[PDB]
RNA sequence: UCGGAGUACAAAAAACCCUCCGAGUGAUUUUAAUCUAGACAAACCAGUCAAAAUAACCAUAACAUCACUUAUUGAUCCAAAAUUUUGAUCAACGGAACAAGUUACCCUAGGGAUAACAGCGCAAUCCUGUUCUAGAGUUCCUAUCGACAAUAGGGUUUACGACCUCGAUGUUGGAUCAGGACACCCAAAUGGUGCAACCGCUAUUAAAGGUUCGUUUGUUCAACGAUUAAAGUCCUACGUGAUCUGAG
RNA sequence: GCCUAACGAGCCUGGUGAUAGCUGGUUGUCCGAGAAAGAAUUUUAGUUCAACCUUAAAAAUACCCCAAAAACCCUAAAUUCCAAUGUAUUUUUAAGAGAUAGUCUAAAAAGGUACAGCUUUUUAGAAACGGAUACAACCUUGACUAGAGAGUAAAAUCUUAAUACUACCAUAGUAGGCCUAAAAGCAGCCAUCAAUUGAGAAAGCGUUAAAGCUCAACAAAUUCACCAACAUAAUCCCAAAAACUAAU
RNA sequence: GAUUACCCCUUCUACCUUUUGCAUAAUGGUUUAACCAGAAAAAAUCUAACAAAGAGAACUUUAGCUAGAUACCCCGAAACCAG
């Protein structure tokens, strides 16, 4: 147990999630050279890698989603004027005072 | 099955008697008895 | 919220679009698979021999 | 009739002390959220059952990310009682592609970018 | 016994388009035991009081102020007995109609 | 079988040997055509609306009306009619062309999907207590009682429900042997009395031991004779038929 | 009744593999998906249609869904309908059967006794190898294989058992006026004044009418003082135990 | 499950059938051997031939025709009729 304190730690609840524990490659050749890399953290990174993406992408999408909306917030300011410009010039009213 | 107003008094569903044992009255508690005050 | 409810109209619509034509895509792709002389004269090879 | 439930808004009205409290800033609300099911959806009604289904929150215990949106807002106020939802924070800021491999989320919510070096 | 026969299924009678539906000409938009909607701007009424699309369009609901026919007795008779401000509203559906009444082509040049 | 209102509070649908009203048609003349887009409704069968276009008529003239208007109805086949139709309390109303009793002389297939015994649930009925005192008690509420009501228990009775058993859980009363509860009939110890004494009437505590013999009834009850310190109230598959009885 | 040990109509053979909507039975392994009832019916022990579902196949939108929108007296939880958005589903086509004897829990109602482990509908849920000692239906839990790893979930003794209220003192108009055999503070009706520092034409007991006891009044003093308590069953009680060494 | 160790410890309410629901005190079986129960090709799908035609006659065809492969149990009444 002792997940409470784990977790105001900012480690994993579970001593097997993410920690050096887990993520390290646990035997190498006496030689020295690495091992075979292990399926576990094979499947780890490419899921990390997954989520990551998904983040930019949702991140992106809301960017581009308000801009889009100043944009057109814009063009329509600039619709109020465009009928302004293009307007006649008004006289019948105002010629006699 | 019974009706919805009984004589009995009529047992709650577990859950319904946690919520009624959560949401209970608490009283303040004053952190020094206004009696053993001066 | 982060956006406004009129600031999220269609703010990914391209990419909802998207998604359902590779949905239909996937499906409109299932035929029948194809079939080779590999494997019809291939079976010929249970009775292959050492003489 | 058991039914659906309407959920007044005054629920959704925030107190200034929450701020304080849950670690909001009271001026800019946050981007992303990340979503975990808490519970499960047996014993509660098939609409939860779909809404948690499509929040992509099948399986639990496991993260899962949502824009802060109203649309999205809508289905998690449904199926609040079966999930955690906490802020997505970024101390080093978004991933670059070079960064994706190394990108590893922590329990406090924050994504790291910079995972492992040497 | 005493009671008996009070056995008989219902008559569905229930709007069938909604504000903002799509609709053909002919299609039946409502049907009802009373008059509850009141036909509006192209929507036919049919004898058993059910109202149908005239037009081929978009199905509005709307309150709107109720002129009676002054062939009907009872209508005016209600609607004269009113302290002089009032005015009856009611209940209507039209339907906005879509497609333009038809179109000018080029048939041949002589 | 058909319809209206409630049940079924706001789209539709929605049950009961549920609550209530109705229909199995009149009256009238405006005698209410042909053909066809699109729909409603819907298991099927049946039901519903309806534009445009024709033809009838003012010479650009198509909703029969009223009685809550909703319901006033019936498939195939088959019969009668001859040109175009009509025909069923087929009301068991999706309708067999035409058929009733009775069986303890019964049979088979099944069913604990469904009764009679017993259990279980429940507690209307039944039984206990306390609460409340208007009243009875000459006076005096509570010595002894106690209407109108109140709160809680018990699980004997009659029901109610149909949950176990119908490839069998054999049923009333006796006999024999009794196990248990205490809400005590006797024996013991006490409180109160409208307890002087003898009797009594109440209430508290106590369940080791006791709780008769006969006339009539198949009887349990009940009545009666004689007695007893007393002749308890109950539970145990209305204890007990691989121990008996068989009057019912 | 009897007709060769079974006669409400013998036996044997053949019809005969009679026919059973009724019971029983139905034989290798492993994998993929996977079902609780609307309609008719001599039908409710069954069928045949729907809705679901399965196997293939074609497609395109499918759920989720913010405003806007849906009735006339009053009326709730909420429905209907739909963009966006989150997802990958839905619809048609072609083949198919099974199923159509239902339980409890929560909710709205009806019937019943505001009874049932009761019955009839509507919305939702469940049918663990974990928990609630035991347990179908409550609660936790997206059911793979191997580990002598790890983190979590629901979850294990429920509180109260409470009711002390004491000293002191009492004399005056006057048996106030009435009705009554008597009504002297005290069957009843009306006034309710007045001496003394102080004591009602009297709040309880008491008398045939009194007399007589107490209350409120002075003085004497002064802890605190509103309400609150409720018997029981039948083979043998039913884990054992325990008020503190630090527990989100 | 284990275990040095047979037990001792710990964890599990036989199996079929029938059912809303069976450890059930609901059904069936002492046990062993041998016997003892899913059968059909209209439409469909799958594979192949040849194809505006195909089939070794007779038929069918607005991509069809021809062929093949895919499918539908066992025991039981009381009766009834003839000799
Ligand atoms: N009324 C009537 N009887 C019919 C019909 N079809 C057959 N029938 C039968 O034909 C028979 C005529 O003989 P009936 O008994 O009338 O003299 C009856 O058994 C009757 O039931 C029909 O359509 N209508
Ligand atoms: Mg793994
Ligand atoms: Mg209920
Ligand atoms: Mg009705
Ligand atoms: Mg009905
Ligand atoms: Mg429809
Ligand atoms: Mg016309
Ligand atoms: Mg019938
Ligand atoms: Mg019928
Ligand atoms: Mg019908
Ligand atoms: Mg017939
Ligand atoms: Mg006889
Ligand atoms: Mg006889
Ligand atoms: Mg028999
Ligand atoms: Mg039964
Ligand atoms: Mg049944
Ligand atoms: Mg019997
Ligand atoms: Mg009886
Ligand atoms: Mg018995
Ligand atoms: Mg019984
Ligand atoms: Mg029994
Ligand atoms: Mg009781
Ligand atoms: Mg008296
Ligand atoms: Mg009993
Ligand atoms: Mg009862
Ligand atoms: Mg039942
Ligand atoms: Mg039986
Ligand atoms: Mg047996
Ligand atoms: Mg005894
Ligand atoms: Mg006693
Ligand atoms: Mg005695
Ligand atoms: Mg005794
Ligand atoms: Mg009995
Ligand atoms: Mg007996
Ligand atoms: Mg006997
Ligand atoms: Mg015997
Ligand atoms: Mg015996
Ligand atoms: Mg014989
Ligand atoms: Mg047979
Ligand atoms: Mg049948
Ligand atoms: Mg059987
Ligand atoms: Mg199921
Ligand atoms: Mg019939
Ligand atoms: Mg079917
Ligand atoms: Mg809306
Ligand atoms: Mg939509
Ligand atoms: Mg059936
Ligand atoms: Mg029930
Ligand atoms: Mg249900
Ligand atoms: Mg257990
Ligand atoms: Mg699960
Ligand atoms: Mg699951
Ligand atoms: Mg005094
Ligand atoms: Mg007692
Ligand atoms: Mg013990
Ligand atoms: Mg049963
Ligand atoms: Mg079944
Ligand atoms: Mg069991
Ligand atoms: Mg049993
Ligand atoms: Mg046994
Ligand atoms: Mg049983
Ligand atoms: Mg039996
Ligand atoms: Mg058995
Ligand atoms: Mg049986
Ligand atoms: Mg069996
Ligand atoms: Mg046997
Ligand atoms: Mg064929
Ligand atoms: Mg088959
Ligand atoms: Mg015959
Ligand atoms: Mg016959």
């Amino acid at each position: 147990a002792g997940s409470q304190w784990r977790l105001q730690q900012g480690f994993a609840a579970n001593p097997s999630g993410y920690g050096p524990l887990t993520e390290l490659p646990d035997w190498s050749y006496a030689d020295g050279r690495p091992a075979p890399p292990m399926k576990g953290q094979l499947r780890r990174k490419a899921q990390r890698e997954k989520f990551a993406r998904r983040v930019v992408l949702l991140s992106q999408e809301m960017d581009a989603g308000l801009q889009a909306w100043q944009l057109r917030q814009q063009e329509k300011l600039q619709e109020e004027e465009g009928k302004q410009k293009n307007a006649l010039k008004s006289k019948g009213a105002l010629l006699q005072n | 099955g019974s009706k919805a107003v009984t004589r009995h008094r009529r047992v709650m569903h577990f859950e319904r008697q946690k919520l009624m044992a959560v949401t209970e009255y608490i009283p303040p508690k004053p952190t020094i008895n206004p009696r053993c005050l001066p | 919220p982060f956006l406004t409810a009129e600031q999220e109209r269609g703010h990914a619509a391209v990419r909802r679009a998207a998604a359902f034509q590779a949905l239909k895509a996937a499906q409109a792709a299932r035929f029948p698979a194809h079939r080779r002389l590999e494997e019809q004269l291939g079976h010929l090879l249970v009775t292959r021999k050492w003489s | 009739k058991f039914t659906r439930s309407r959920i007044p808004d005054k629920v959704f009205q925030p107190s200034p002390e929450d701020h304080e409290k849950y670690g909001g800033d009271p001026q800019y609300p946050h981007k992303l959220h990340i979503v975990t099911r808490i519970k499960s959806t047996k014993r509660r009604p098939y609409w939860e059952k779909d809404i948690i289904k499509m929040l992509g929150l099948e399986k639990a215990h496991t993260p899962q990310v949502h824009k802060n949106i109203p649309s999205v807002n809508a289905k998690l106020k449904v199926v609040k009682h079966l999930i955690r939802i906490k802020p997505l924070k970024l101390p080093q800021g978004l991933p670059t592609e070079e960064d994706m491999a190394n990108t590893c989320l922590k329990s406090n919510g924050e994504l790291v970018v910079r995972w492992l070096l040497n | 016994s005493k009671n008996l026969g009070g056995k008989s299924p219902g008559k569905r009678f229930g709007i069938k388009k909604m504000e903002g539906h799509y609709v053909h000409a002919g299609n039946i938009l409502a049907t009802q035991r009373h008059f509850r909607w009141h036909p509006g701007a192209h929507v036919g009424l049919g004898k058993n009081k059910c109202l149908y699309a005239l037009e081929e369009g978009v199905v509005r609901y709307t309150k709107e102020v109720y002129v009676p026919n002054p062939s009907n007795s009872e209508a005016v008779d209600l609607v004269t007995r009113l302290p002089q401000g009032a005015v009856l509203y009611k209940t209507f559906v039209h339907v906005v109609p879509a497609k333009p009444e038809g179109t000018f082509k080029l048939v041949a040049m002589l």
